[PDB]
């Protein structure tokens, strides 16, 4: 977790979990990285705020 | 008292998934009871669970 007023800029590859899977995706980590699913079309809980 | 370490630090199963804990973390967590549902499937129906 993040201490309040802290900042990370790092893009890279770093560890998801509390096991390291050093760099690369495997060994049973995910991608920490996600994007938006904002679809105009959709209700409310799609709408960006 | 279940042993959870040779379950899941051995590595010697195929593949595990997790929801809203570690695997890590339930050696010194636990709840008041715990159950085991076994049923055989095929592997497309594995992401239908």
């Amino acid at each position: 977790n993040l201490k309040p007023f802290e900042r990370d800029i790092s893009t890279e590859i770093y560890q998801a979990g509390s096991t390291p899977c050093n760099g690369v995706k495997g060994f049973n980590c995910y991608f920490p990285l996600q994007s938006y699913g904002f679809q105009p079309t959709y209700g409310v809980g799609y709408q960006p705020y | 008292v279940a042993d959870y370490s040779v379950l899941y630090n051995s590595a010697s199963f195929s593949t595990f998934k997790c929801y809203g804990v570690s695997p890590t973390k339930l050696n010194d967590l636990c709840f008041t009871n715990v159950y085991a549902d076994s049923f055989v499937i095929r592997g497309d129906e594995v992401r239908q669970i």
